[PDB]
């Protein structure tokens, strides 16, 4: 009977070690609870150690278990403590994180905002992912508080790994809606103090790569490849970032006049986003280019509706100008829709 | 755009 | 040579903005400088005494005092060139020229960058004239480094305002109730400073407008007429107030007195030249609502003469007016609009 | 729509 | 429904919103003769207590907490929190700020156990050990005030932390420093409806680092306007009276010394929170009026309020270097034994 | 050397 | 000597500032091979004044002290950032090689030269603050550490901040509560695993939260601590023989005496090495022969009581003392008062 | 009591 507070102390000290990611520790109770919850009969202590293997699923990037895991999780949602259905609010928000859905995402973290805010509870790292989520739905100002918001918290206990990654998310703010140079200034700064990290080539290959897209939109597109090319000898593993990188160095190559190179280099990532089924957003970008290059006709509009379809917009302004060949009333509803899409 | 990954 | 200390010492006491000490120094210097023979040393002090021209609101004074150091600008010293950059931004803000204003501004942070020389009151300044140029990333990032010199120089009458550019700017921006949870708490210390009135006045009017925007009509006129209850004076936050007030009593569907707000205002303007692109706005908000003739069109043409996304506002307008009866101008209005804006 | 004063 | 409204009268008496505090309180005259709900009814006994705190109540005060103490037993933690901070202050306005730092970090561990958190509590830990002389907790509970008060953006108090760790800076070095921060102080102390107040304060620790620097002439001065603009008696008037009586002695004029001397200890002896700052008054009549009378007549009274105290005892052996043998190194025993 | 005063 | 030898030194003081060794050393041996070509004065003193910082980070302190004294004798005539350059290198110099007074007193002309001149170095501020550390809890160190975090947050120093920490962190432990540093400690060493340099990290905040264990109590708790840090001591420096003596204290001061004796004569033969090691090897050579001896108590002190270049060894020299030679005792607390006064 | 190293 005295044991329920040592488990439940364990469980806490779990949690701890989640928060801090500290994963020597976080195995360590890991293996010393997984076997030690085998007498556990109390419904609390065993939804807690359910909810906290979730963030372990995530640690280890098994969206599949994890999925699943928030599925059997979701038909006992009703007996759930306030806390308890905060950790799966955000379970289910990292999950939706992790299938590129950040729309989805968003919504599970907001949530799990605002009930963190009920109960007084307090992860810096929720604002920043929330502050993530904002930066890949087209740069919100959002993403700037939050960013800061999460920055008033990681200074205060010495997350600095954290805090470059706001300081990028920052200087991608910077970089969209804004000038250029500053956020320069800002990847500059993240060069010269990536290098004393245990993790440079991503945190550099991110960089390169965004300052290359800085380059290619300010000019001087050959000043553009090769922090492109300096990013992609970096980056190894694939994903949502290669894709993009991939994209934007064809997007730099069509307007070099290179032309079918680029092409190919599309093909590389074309094949590569049929792989996995959360990198539509970028495949069906990357097929919205082709279909506008080498086959240049009706179907144009036939595919960019079926990819109008799914894509909850560059769009409508590009049919719009292609609807002035032809009959000309039709279009302005087009451009409502982008209204539509400012409000 | 480049993003960083998540925490966790 | 001691006219040289106490020149800086009048520029330290035109820094810190004191009043008496200004005063005293401007005055007793103004004596002292009988004997004026060094070029540089005097021109110093007119450029020190454009800076107490800018602290009595003597616009016309200040304009022809710049002219007559205009004349005279290719043999300054560095630091003169930026006191004169300075003086000519703040002479462009005084006019309500928050272009102009802003890009002597700039040129004035520059050579301050240059020089090396340091104040908070630019940075402060820029993000107001970028404030005022609508909602500016670097409205925020100008007020972000202004509060960092601002806590750093103990200038907390300034630091609440800044807190007030960082409100309408999360106001424009869509987050309102994090702009109103600001806003209350600076209601609650405000009483605090020896000129409330005014931070009372903006902060109302402010808070008036978003619950403007949030549906709550109800609210909205009376934090309008707690504030024209406050108010003092004929600024440029007068007649947008006022304007706001007949937004929201049009709102309302009441009649007359909407109309005579901005008769009110239309006269106010009048007056003084300097508030004609406000006038402008509200004039036109009428030959929108009363006179029920499309004959603004033609003046939305003269509009277009002068002009900031008002503009945007306007011919998408014209737009959507458009787009009930003819097509091609709506087409290429909106045209302009999305491939302009950026 | 109200802003403050400038510094000067 | 009536506790919600509490909740507000509390949040009021945070933010000092005096008027408001005011007429909710008169609300509550008559809202709360329908209740008997016993917690709702210590509730309001508590936040009352904060009320007799904001309207400076002295004796009410500890009569109601004294009043309040025999049920402390049956208090939710909230409550018991509301006794302890209110005790604190209790002993803060009566000038004991041992009691006072003992109720206040108790309540400040109180608070952080249950989660509740308020700036003025940590400032006033923070004023605390400023009364208690030099100290680093100063600083440090004075930042964390400072980030607090300006997420909150309480200005007015932030002034007051500029000026506790300005004094900080003060009994130590950093006179510079110190002075451009004052300097800067007196400037932005005239956007504000209680300058008065705050320049009296500031001019007088600005003339007494002018004093403890070897100038002395503007100390005078700026003691002389400190003066000129203070409208009420408190320890922070004893004090610069105090000091004006140190750079009188030390300027040679006797006279104005005496006479400042003479009227500290006389207005210090009516009330009987200002003994504090009493007693230590005398005890410079003793380094210039009385003279070489066995100080010990008047220390046996001094023991006591002794619960800077070090150069105190310091000071008990700098005037027996001329003397001998063992009391002195006894002396010596016991300052640094209390240096630890 | 005086000081400021006590919150409340 | 015209044309672009400090022309490129704006894209090469960058890098000599934010540290960063790939331009740094692309540069250097350019310069090396591109130096022969002038004969100006200026151009050659403060770059061997930009070698002794190119020598201090790459550890020869023979050389940076001849070069020292050969930039000594011409220090008078040039320049005034060459001065400032001068007097940041004899400090930097002098704080290698213990003397940490030397450097501090020249550090804050350093430091007041920085000020005036104009230009901000916060590596000046974390070295000074550092001899402070060193020098004992002082408040300097504070304001110093917190004026360079203050600019290391906006130049994004994470490494430096981190370290900045650390130094608040040993003044909170050697001045009062533990608890915080405790927290701090508990923070860094998760927090240091993600840099690439974490042994020295490791090795450093282990050996301090080491030593808090033994003010602590419990001197076993602290032990682990020792042996990690210990266990993480790569090279040679002060901080090795303050664990290792600190291990010694624990063991002494613990029931058994028997390692303490040969950890005590590690110490010995590891500090009678160099030079940086004195007055270590003289609180280490303290004990033992102030409590095995007890005939040559008196006689160590006797050598050793004007060599200290307080409170501890005045004390305890007077402890017994208070009771005998009343007359040396009772007239030695002058300076012990007054070095804390002042 | 153990120091990090200076700026170098």
């Amino acid at each position: 009977r005295d044991v329920e507070e040592d488990v439940k102390g364990k469980l806490d000290e779990w949690l701890n070690a989640l928060v801090h990611l500290d994963k020597q520790q976080v195995e360590r109770i890991y293996e010393e609870l997984q076997g030690e919850m085998k007498h556990v009969l109390d419904f609390e202590i065993i939804n807690y150690y359910k909810l906290l293997y979730t963030r372990y699923l995530i640690m280890k990037r098994d969206i599949s278990a994890l999925e699943e895991e928030l599925d059997k999780l979701k038909k006992v949602y009703k007996k759930y403590s306030p806390f308890q259905k905060l950790l799966y609010m955000y379970g289910r928000g990292l999950l939706c994180c992790l299938q590129y859905r950040w729309k989805d995402g968003l919504d599970y973290l907001l949530k799990t905002e605002v009930m963190a805010k009920e109960q007084g509870y307090h992860e810096t790292g929720l604002y920043y992912n929330i502050a993530l989520a904002y930066t890949h739905l087209d740069i919100h100002h959002l993403a700037i508080h939050f960013v800061n918001m999460a920055l008033e918290g990681f200074r205060s206990e010495y997350k600095f790994r954290n805090i470059i990654n706001c300081q990028i998310l920052i200087a991608v703010s910077y970089t969209e809606k804004g000038q250029y140079e500053e956020a320069l200034k800002m990847y500059e700064s993240i060069l010269r103090e990536a290098t004393s990290f245990a993790d440079k080539d991503v945190l550099l290959a991110i960089t390169l790569s965004n300052m290359g897209s800085i380059y290619y939109k300010k000019g001087k597109y050959q000043q553009a490849k090769k922090y492109y090319l300096d990013s992609l000898q970096l980056q190894k593993q694939i994903d949502l970032n290669y894709l993009d990188t991939i994209y934007e160095m064809a997007l730099v190559c069509i307007k070099l006049e290179e032309l079918e190179e680029a092409r190919t280099l599309i093909d590389k990532g074309i094949d590569a986003a049929k792989q996995e089924e959360r990198f539509n957003a970028k495949l069906y970008l990357l097929l919205m280019l082709r279909y506008k290059y080498f086959e240049e006709a009706k179907d144009y509009k036939a595919f960019l509706e079926n990819e109008a379809i799914p894509l909850y917009k560059v769009y409508v302004e590009l049919a719009e100008h292609f609807s002035s060949l032809s009959r000309f009333e039709e279009s302005n509803r087009y451009y409502r829709l982008v209204i539509d899409l400012m409000n | 755009s480049s993003k960083p990954d998540i925490v966790g």
